[PDB]
RNA sequence: UCUGGUGACUAUAGCAAGGAGGUCACACCUGUUCCCAUGCCGAACACAGAAGUUAAGCUCCUUAGCGUCGAUGGUAGUCGAACUUACGUUCCGCUAGAGUAGAACGUUGCCAGGC
RNA sequence: CUGGGGCGGUCGCCUCCUAAAAGGUAACGGAGGCGCUCAAAGGUUCCCUCAGAAUGGUUGGAAAUCAUUCAUAGAGUGUAA
RNA sequence: UUAUUGGAGGUAGAGCACUGUUUGGACGAGGGGCCGGUUACCGAAUUCAGACAAACUCCGAAUGCCAAUUAAUU
């Protein structure tokens, strides 16, 4: 489709991080194991606790106070856990088009959202007392998101 | 009834050369007298514990440029 | 899209932080070490002449084998040895490159210490 | 009514008065325009009186620019005081003008109506003046 | 934030002198340091 | 485009060129393309009406000793006050 | 001369763009059995490899597009001298910053290999 | 001490400006800090490199967090400059 | 004391590359006229041109300062 000079010249994708969100933990310590809880049913690594960067006002921050989860999948993990949620999501999502028509930054970047719906497709609602959202980001090697077009519509709703 | 409330300064600290370039000079004497470094340290030059750069052994001493915009001191064995 | 630095170019940046306190004088020599994929390199430098004195390679026709790629670098240490005992088979200076103190690099180093080197 | 919004030092030197002008002497944005022969502060009361006659004799036609801000405080001690006992509390703002420094420039209507204009704001500034063009050749 | 002694076993008088605050380390602080009265280092213990 | 010069010789202290401003005359130099650095005198009153009927940018055929240069003008040093060229800067082209 | 390793030099050495190059060197690349490794990830680091590729790094050409360098001439300032009290003038030395012409797509020491 | 004296204010130490391209240099001249802290915020050996901006993305207080391109330190450096 | 060499340092002057100040003109994003939007208005960002500084500097003198020469005069 793009007729490529070498066979080594070829876009394909490099990283997928699930970094989760905030998870403003004021009194929410005991969820923040839960949400880590969470994040180690959905995927398989024990993602690393991303904290605060700084102090800022009007908000429950300080110095440390880590505030975020996230596990880079790379390799056979990647692989595996891509092929499971090209199929138990969208039959979970029942949406229109799915994810987006341009999410992209330029780059070829997924960006999808999540709001606790895909989320625990292995075990139903017993043990979840909040909602929560997931951020599943495609790094890939393309060079612009014309090309990742290309790329996005192999196993996917556009 | 007017005043002012500005009146302090602090004692002033004997800064800068002690030594000329081309001069010759003791093992142990005092080349700078910095804050900071505005001067590096480079052959048989030493640098102490407030910044100030002094003399490994005796000699005569060249101030030089060391990239763009740094100045270095070096002190060279033969009298 | 994704961008994958080259290893090299961030290898010396480590090597200049490195070399910032070590030089050979002539009485204390520098060796550095060079491993590239395949082959690993060595060579005696007096850094206040900028002359070098002495060389060991693994693509040398002299020690070519197939061996492990870490006992290929053992017959190495033990080549460079021998052309620095034919002069300054004194103290000198291990310049680690870039590289971490580990295996190959370990293993040249190890070969240089049992066959007469003083460091 | 010009001053700054806002000084990072209220108390400041006064400034240098001798010279010729550092910069901004040839008219770039009108038509005409009033050079300084001599030296002076000006304080920004002057440049409210001098704007004000200015204009009302264009009857609102072309523009007027002013190529002069009053960026400098200078202070003043109050009615009656023996000497030092500290810097005074501010007056005023002034501007300091060398010769050459243009001071208004005037665009959009003809010439003559321009040489009456900047005729009736010059006997409001404490300098000499002169009526100049738009350099060229 | 206080003035504090460190004493040796063996070492004959009390020679080092160093600083702590009490809230941060209220209990006796101990170091290996050199008394030259046996030419080695010995355990010394705030009194 | 016809314009004549006298070339100056060397070391103009501060008194003969402003001797020379209280004449008709500028400095100026000329240098580019195919010449060396010559600095020379131009009359002001002159150099006036070839511009004005040149232009701002034209080419001037003027004379330096034998040879005359195709030139143009380059730059020039103005005093506001006053109202004089002080100095003329002069580029070949060819 | 070509390639590589390693030093010296204020980017004239940089950045960007365009075009060619390879199983000799270099690198992507194959794999996680072993030393070793990731606040998670054999990505990185380390080790074991040599199926594949010049696409990228890299190297060689092309360009003055950005950055850098940059005279001559004039001007500002100023040491000394001479008149004067003018927001000064005159003489003689020194001589900027900005701007212009122009330079520039590196120069070079040591060793090994391939010539 | 004091632009008479009194009333007012100040008296030791650190850093800038005035200070006239070495150093030094006054005024009741202009601006600010100190009368500590740290058992690691010390020593050594190995790794790493920012704020900010832009662009995408559930919570989005606009910016918390995540990915991406640039970003001469503009970040940070116990405490003033 | 002078001639010749070498060096330390940031004044005068200039300049806007940082920090602050400021004048016009454009560009578009936002609120924003409306009937959510136009248009007007607002503030913020980015650019073109042009100005200011003792506690601003990408630059940077003259003079003075420190020294060394079997130099020359004292
Ligand atoms: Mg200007
Ligand atoms: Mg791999
Ligand atoms: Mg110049
Ligand atoms: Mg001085
Ligand atoms: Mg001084
Ligand atoms: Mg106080
Ligand atoms: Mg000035
Ligand atoms: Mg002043
Ligand atoms: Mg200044």
């Amino acid at each position: 489709k793009f007729n490529y000079s070498s066979v080594m010249e070829v876009p394909k994708i490099d990283k997928i991080v699930v970094n989760m969100g905030v998870g403003d933990a004021v009194q929410n310590s005991k969820v923040l194991d839960n949400a880590v809880e969470e994040l180690e049913l959905i995927t398989g690594q024990k993602p690393l606790v991303t904290k605060a960067k700084k102090s800022i006002a009007t908000f429950r921050l300080r110095e440390g106070m880590p505030i975020g989860a996230k596990v880079t999948l790379r390799g056979e993990r990647m692989y595996e856990f891509l092929d499971k949620l090209i199929s138990v999501s969208l039959p979970r999502v029942r949406d229109f088009q799915g994810v987006s028509k341009k999410a992209f930054d330029g780059r070829g970047n997924y960006t999808l959202g999540v709001k606790e719906q895909l989320i625990f497709p292995e075990i139903d609602y017993d043990k979840v007392s909040k909602v929560r959202g997931m951020d599943i980001v495609i790094v890939t090697t393309a060079n612009t998101d014309e090309e990742a077009r290309e790329l996005l519509a192999n196993f996917g709703m556009p | 009834v007017s005043s002012t409330k500005n009146g302090r300064d602090s004692e002033s600290k004997r800064l800068g050369a002690k030594r000329a370039d081309g001069q010759f000079v003791t093992g142990g004497s005092i080349l700078y007298r910095q804050r900071g470094t505005k001067i590096y340290p480079g052959e048989n030059v030493g640098r102490g514990g407030d910044d100030t750069l002094f003399a490994k052994i005796d000699g005569v001493v060249k101030f030089e440029r060391k990239g763009r915009d740094k100045k270095q001191v070096s002190v060279y064995a033969v009298a | 899209m994704i961008s994958k630095i080259d290893k090299n170019k961030v290898r010396l940046k480590r090597h200049a932080r490195v070399r910032t306190n070590l030089s050979g004088t002539a009485e204390k020599p520098r060796l550095n070490v060079y491993r590239s994929n395949k082959h690993i390199y060595a060579q005696i430098i007096d850094d206040n002449k900028g002359v070098t004195l002495a060389q060991a390679s693994s693509k040398d026709s002299d020690i070519a084998t197939t061996a492990t790629k870490v006992e290929l670098a053992t017959k190495v240490g033990e080549a460079i040895a021998k052309k620095a005992a034919d002069k300054g088979i004194k103290e000198i200076v291990f310049d680690r490159g870039g590289y971490l103190y580990h295996g190959r690099v370990k293993a040249l180093a190890e070969a240089a210490r049992e066959s007469g080197l003083e460091f | 009514m010009l001053l700054p919004k806002r000084v990072k030092y209220r108390r400041q030197h006064r400034p240098k008065t001798t010279g010729r002008s550092k910069g901004g002497n040839y008219v770039t944005f009108g038509e005409f325009g009033l050079q300084a022969t001599t030296t002076s502060w000006i304080t920004s009361r002057q440049i409210e009186s001098a704007r004000i006659a200015m204009t009302r004799y264009m009857k609102r036609g072309g523009k007027v620019w002013i190529k002069i801000f009053p960026h400098t405080p200078y202070t003043k001690k109050p009615l009656e005081v023996r000497m030092g006992a500290g810097k005074g509390a501010v007056e005023g703002w002034i501007a300091v003008v060398k010769p050459g420094r243009i001071l208004f420039e005037v665009a959009g209507v003809s010439e003559e109506v321009a040489r009456e204009a900047l005729r009736l704001a010059s006997h409001k500034l404490p300098v000499k003046t002169k009526f100049v063009k738009r350099e060229e050749l | 934030r206080v003035n504090v002694t460190l004493a040796c076993t063996e070492c004959g008088d009390r020679n080092y002198i160093t600083t702590k605050n009490k809230r941060n380390n209220p209990e006796r602080i101990e170091m290996k340091k050199y008394c030259p009265r046996l030419n080695k280092y010995t355990l010394h213990r705030e009194t | 485009a016809s314009l004549k010069s006298i070339i100056r010789q060397g070391k103009q202290t501060r008194s003969d060129l402003k001797q020379l401003r209280k004449s008709g005359k500028v400095p100026a130099v000329v240098y580019g393309y195919g010449t060396k650095n010559v600095s020379v005198k131009v009359d002001e009153v002159e150099f006036i009406k070839v511009i004005r009927e040149v232009g701002r940018n034209g080419v001037i055929e003027l004379g330096v000793g034998s040879k005359t240069i195709k030139v143009m003008v380059a730059d020039y040093q103005f005093d506001p006050l006053k109202n004089q060229i002080t100095h003329i800067d002069f580029l070949a082209i060819n």
